[PDB]
C-alpha cells in the first residue's frame, strides 16, 4: 500500500515466530523500539498490529518515535511511548519499472499533523491559501497526494523501501499471540525437573 | 496563512514535481548522448519542450508572490531564481524570431565546412579536422589560410545575425529590469539582503580589471617569451616590438596556448613526465582510472562513490553499432543518480578528465540534502573550480608515484618543474587575457559603448592592447570574428573560466594550506589529509544556499577574489621567465610593425 493509505492487519490468536524475522538478511533496517528483539521470541501479546506501507531509502528515519518529516507529520505518526519494531528492506526490484511506476502516493499537505495510529485517506484539495479552493487545483490550492516515480536507476537514497511497523500492546484481555515454545527430548525413568503444559 | 507559508508550500510542490520532470527530461537527454538513434531524439525534444513549459507555468505562478514579504534567505533566494521572466516578457514574435536565430547559429556553427578554393571535392569540418591542423601545422600560409577562410565564412553569414542577437538580447534585459544582456550575466554573481557580503554588478568589472592589471606583467613576460620562441620557429614574420600573428597562437581562435608546448619547450633534452607507457605497460583500464580516482576521493575524506554510478555510467566507447558523444560530461540526472559520460583512452588527458568529471560527480553529490532549485554552484565559477583542484593535485608528480604511476627513482629537479610550469601557464594563465578581452567587448556591445559600424576596430585596437595579438590583414564591418567561437554563438556567458581560474588558485592555496604542505605550490599534493576534505566539504554541501563571497570565506578566508594564489603558483616561473627576458624586450606595441 501507499505509506498514506497504509495497510493495517491485526493479528491475533496464533504463534509469532520473530526469530525468523530477526536472522534473515534480506531486511535492512530491523530497529526496535521500547522491547528488544532477544526477548521478543518469549514474551506473549494480545493482539499484534502489522502497518505495511512503502516510502523513500531517506524517509526510513522519519518512521520512529519523536521524529518529524513529511511521512510523520503528514502519512503516518507513531506515538513517543511505542513499543515494536520497526523493519525496512529494499525494493528497487519490484517496485521500480523503467518508466516510473506510480503506483504509491504520499501525502504532502494537511492542515494539522496527524495523530498516531491515524490513516487519512481524504482527496480533498489543500488550502494553503485565504481563497477557497472549490474542488480546482489553482493558484494556492494544490493536491495533497503526490506520486514517487520509482526507477529502478535511482540512488539508494531514493530507492523504494518496504516497511512493516510492529505494533504490540497489552490488554485486559487474555493474551493470545505468544511466542513459540520450545521443547526438549523427554527422559524418563530419573528424577528430572518437568514442565509440561507450564 | 501568510505570504511566507505559501510561497514555502509553492516552492515545496515546485521543488516535487520539477526533480521528475528533470529526472525524465535529464535521462532522455543521456538516452540520445550514449545512443544517437532518432526515437531519442524525439524523446529529448518532447521531454525538453514539457520541461520549458513546465519552468514557464512555475515562472507564471511565483509571481504572485511578493519578494519584499518574506524574510526567510533560502526561500527568498528560490522565489528570485523562480520569478524571472527569461525570454517571457518579450514579445511572442521576437521570442520566436530569437530562438529562431539561436537555432540557425548553433546548424551554422556544428555543421561550417571550408575548405581550399579550387579543391573543393571534399571540405574539412573545424572540430573533426581543422583544430588538428591549427594545433600541429609548422606552415605559415596553410594556418592563415584556414584562420582567413574560416573567419570569412562564418563571419560573413553571422553579422546581420548577430546585430539582430545583439538587439534582440538587449531588449529582453532592459524588459528585465536590467541595464544590459551583460547586467544579465553579471547578475549572476549579485548578492543581495545579507549583511555585509553584498556584492554588486558593477562590482565584477572593477574586481575583473583589478585583478588583470595584477595578471598583466606575467602574461606580457609569457607573451615576450612566446614572441622570441616563435621568432626562431618563423624567422621573419615576428618582430621584435610587436604583437604575435593570430594564426600562430596554437589554437582556432587564441583560447589555449597549450598547443605550442613543443615549441617553447625550455629543456628539450630533459624528458618528460608522460605516463602512458606505464599504464599501457600495466594494462590499466578506464574503470581502473575511476577507481584510482575513487581511491585519491576517499583519501581526502570524501564519500565514495554510488552503486547506480558504476552500474550506470558509460565509461568507455561503445562500439560501432552505437554511436555516442566523445566529449566527457558529468551528469547529474536527479534522485541520487550520478554517471559519467566519457569515451576514456589510455592517456594522461583522460586520467585528469577523469579526475575532474569525478569532482565534478563530487560536487554534485554534495549539495543532494537542499532543495531543487538551489542545486548548483554558489556561481557558475565554483562548479568547474572544484573538478579544476583535482585536475591540478593528480596532475603532480608527488601523485603519480604515490598510485605507482611513476618511477620511484625519477630526479624532481628543477628544470622538469620549470616546462611543467611553463605548460601549464600557457594552458591556465595565456586564457586569461583573451577572455577578459572578450567578455569586456562583449559588455561594451550590449551596453552601446562601440557602435554597430565601429565593432572590430575597437576590437582589434582591444586585442594589441591586451591579448598582444595582431591582425595579420586588416578587417572590415563585413567580418563577424567574434561569433566564430563556441561559447559566444550559442548564447553562453565565457566569465566563468576567468573566475574558475581565480578560484582554482585559491582554493588549491586554501586546500594546500590546509593540509600542511610545506615545499612549492605546484607541488602540493591533498591527498591523505582529512581536514582539508572536510574544510571543502564545508563548502561543498551548502550549494546556493548561501552566497559564494561567504562560501570563499568558508574556504580561503576573503570577502572577494583574489588574484595572488596564481601569482604564488607560477613564481618560479616567474623567476625564470624575469631571468630569461634580459636580452629580450618584454610588452608589446599596438602599431603595425610585424605583418598588416
Ligand atoms: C541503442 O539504440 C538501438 C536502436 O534500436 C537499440 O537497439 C539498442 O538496444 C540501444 N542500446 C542501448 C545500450 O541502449
Ligand atoms: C527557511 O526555510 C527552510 C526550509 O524552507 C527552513 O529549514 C529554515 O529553518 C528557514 N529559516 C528561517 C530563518 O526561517
Ligand atoms: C515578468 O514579466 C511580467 C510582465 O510584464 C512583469 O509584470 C513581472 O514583474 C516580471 N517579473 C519580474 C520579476 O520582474
Ligand atoms: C563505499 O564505502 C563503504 C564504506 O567504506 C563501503 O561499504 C561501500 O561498499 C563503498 N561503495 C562501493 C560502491 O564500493
Ligand atoms: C637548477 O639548479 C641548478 C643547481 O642548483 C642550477 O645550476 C640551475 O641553473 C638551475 N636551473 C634553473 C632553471 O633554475
Ligand atoms: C595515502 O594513504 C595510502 C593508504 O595508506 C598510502 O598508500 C599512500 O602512500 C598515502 N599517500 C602518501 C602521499 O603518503
Amino acid at each position: 500500500a501507499s505509506v498514506y493509505a497504509w495497510n493495517r492487519k491485526r493479528i491475533s490468536n496464533c504463534v509469532a515466530d520473530y526469530s525468523v524475522l530477526y536472522n534473515s538478511a534480506s531486511f535492512s533496517t530491523f530497529k526496535c523500539y521500547g522491547v528488544s528483539p532477544t526477548k521478543l521470541n518469549d514474551l506473549c501479546f494480545t493482539n499484534v498490529y502489522a502497518d505495511s506501507f512503502v516510502i523513500r531509502g531517506d524517509e526510513v528515519r522519519q518512521i520512529a518515535p519523536g521524529q518529524t518529516g513529511n511521512i510523520a507529520d503528514y502519512n503516518y505518526k507513531l506515538p513517543d511511548d511505542f513499543t515494536g519494531c520497526v523493519i525496512a528492506w529494499n525494493s528497487n526490484n519490484l517496485d521500480s519499472k523503467v518508466g516510473g511506476n506510480y503506483n504509491y502516493l504520499y501525502r504532502l499537505f494537511r492542515k494539522s499533523n496527524l495523530k498516531p495510529f491515524e490513516r487519512d485517506i481524504s482527496t480533498e484539495i489543500y488550502q494553503a491559501g485565504s481563497t477557497p479552493c472549490n474542488g480546482v487545483k489553482g493558484f494556492n490550492c494544490y493536491f495533497p497526494l503526490q506520486s514517487y516515480g520509482f526507477q529502478p536507476t535511482y540512488g539508494v537514497g531514493y530507492q523504494p523501501y518496504r516497511v512493516v511497523v510492529l505494533s504490540f500492546e497489552l490488554l485486559h484481555a487474555p493474551a493470545t499471540v505468544c511466542g513459540p515454545k520450545k521443547s526438549t527430548n523427554l527422559v524418563k525413568n530419573k528424577c528430572v525437573n518437568f514442565n509440561f503444559n507450564g | 496563512s501568510t505570504i511566507e507559508e505559501q510561497a514555502k508550500t509553492f516552492l515545496d510542490k515546485f521543488n516535487h514535481e520539477a526533480e521528475d520532470l528533470f529526472y525524465q527530461s535529464s535521462l532522455a537527454s543521456w538516452n540520445y548522448n550514449t545512443n544517437i538513434t532518432e526515437e531519442n531524439v524525439q524523446n529529448m525534444n518532447n521531454a525538453g519542450d514539457k520541461w520549458s513549459a513546465f519552468l514557464k507555468e512555475q515562472s507564471t505562478l511565483a509571481q504572485m508572490y511578493p519578494l519584499q514579504e518574506i524574510q526567510n534567505l533560502t526561500v527568498k533566494l528560490q522565489l528570485q531564481a523562480l520569478q524571472q521572466n527569461g525570454s517571457s516578457v518579450l514579445s511572442e514574435d521576437k521570442s520566436k524570431r530569437l530562438n529562431t536565430i539561436l537555432n540557425t547559429m548553433s546548424t551554422i556553427y556544428s555543421t561550417g565546412k571550408v575548405c581550399n578554393p579550387d579543391n573543393p571535392q571534399e571540405c574539412l569540418l573545424l572540430e573533426p579536422g581543422l583544430n588538428e591542423i591549427m594545433a600541429n601545422s609548422l606552415d605559415y600560409n596553410e594556418r592563415l589560410w584556414a584562420w582567413e577562410s574560416w573567419r570569412s565564412e562564418v563571419g560573413k553569414q553571422l553579422r546581420p545575425l548577430y546585430e539582430e542577437y545583439v538587439v534582440l538580447k538587449n531588449e529582453m534585459a532592459r524588459a528585465n529590469h536590467y541595464e544590459d544582456y551583460g547586467d544579465y550575466w553579471r547578475g549572476d554573481y549579485e548578492v543581495n539582503g545579507v549583511d555585509g557580503y553584498d556584492y554588486s554588478r558593477g562590482q565584477l568589472i572593477e574586481d575583473v580589471e583589478h585583478t588583470f592589471e595584477e595578471i598583466k606583467p606575467l602574461y606580457e613576460h609569457l607573451h615576450a617569451y612566446v614572441r622570441a620562441k616563435l621568432m626562431n620557429a618563423y624567422p621573419s614574420y615576428i618582430s621584435p616590438i610587436g604583437c604575435l600573428p593570430a594564426h600562430l597562437l596554437g589554437d582556432m581562435w587564441g583560447r589555449f596556448w597549450t598547443n605550442l608546448y613543443s615549441l617553447t619547450v625550455p629543456f628539450g633534452q630533459k624528458p618528460n613526465i608522460d605516463v602512458t607507457d606505464a599504464m599501457v605497460d600495466q594494462a590499466w583500464d578506464a574503470q581502473r582510472i575511476f577507481k584510482e580516482a575513487e581511491k585519491f576521493f576517499v583519501s581526502v575524506g570524501l564519500p565514495n562513490m554510488t552503486q547506480g554510478f558504476w552500474e550506470n555510467s558509460m565509461l568507455t566507447d561503445p562500439g560501432n553499432v552505437q554511436k555516442a558523444v566523445c566529449h566527457p560530461t558529468a551528469w547529474d540526472l536527479g534522485k541520487g543518480d550520478f554517471r559519467i559520460l566519457m569515451c576514456t583512452k589510455v592517456t594522461m588527458d583522460d586520467f585528469l578528465t577523469a579526475h575532474h568529471e569525478m569532482g565534478h560527480i563530487q560536487y554534485d553529490m554534495a549539495y543532494a540534502a537542499q532543495p531543487f532549485l538551489l542545486r548548483n554552484g554558489a556561481n557558475e565559477g565554483f562548479h568547474e573550480a572544484v573538478g579544476e583542484i583535482m585536475s591540478l593535485s593528480a596532475a603532480t608528480p608527488k601523485h603519480l608515484k604515490s598510485i605507482g604511476l611513476l618511477s620511484p627513482d625519477f630526479q624532481e629537479d628543477n628544470e622538469t618543474e620549470i616546462n611543467f610550469l611553463l605548460k601549464q601557464a600557457l594552458t591556465i594563465v595565456g586564457t586569461l587575457p583573451f577572455t577578459y578581452m572578450l567578455e569586456k567587448w562583449r559588455w561594451m556591445v550590449f551596453k552601446g559603448e562601440i557602435p554597430k559600424d565601429q565593432w572590430m576596430k575597437k576590437w582589434w585596437e582591444m586585442k594589441r592592447e591586451i591579448v598582444g595579438v595582431v591582425e595579420p590583414v586588416p578587417h572590415d564591418e563585413t567580418y563577424c570574428d567574434p561569433a566564430s567561437l563556441f561559447h559566444v554563438s550559442n548564447d553562453y556567458s565565457f566569465i566563468r573560466y576567468y573566475t574558475r581560474t581565480l578560484y582554482q588558485f585559491q582554493f588549491q592555496e586554501a586546500l594546500c594550506q590546509a593540509a600542511k604542505h610545506e615545499g612549492p605550490l605546484h607541488k602540493c599534493d591533498i591527498s591523505n589529509s582529512t581536514e582539508a576534505g572536510q574544510k571543502l566539504f564545508n563548502m561543498l554541501r551548502l550549494g546556493k544556499s548561501e552566497p559564494w563571497t561567504l562560501a570563499l570565506e568558508n574556504v580561503v578566508g576573503a570577502k572577494n577574489m583574489n588574484v595572488r594564489p596564481l601569482l604564488n603558483y607560477f613564481e618560479p616561473l616567474f623567476t625564470w621567465l624575469k631571468d630569461q627576458n634580459k636580452n629580450s624586450f618584454v610588452g608589446w606595441s599596438t602599431d603595425w610593425s610585424p605583418y598588416a
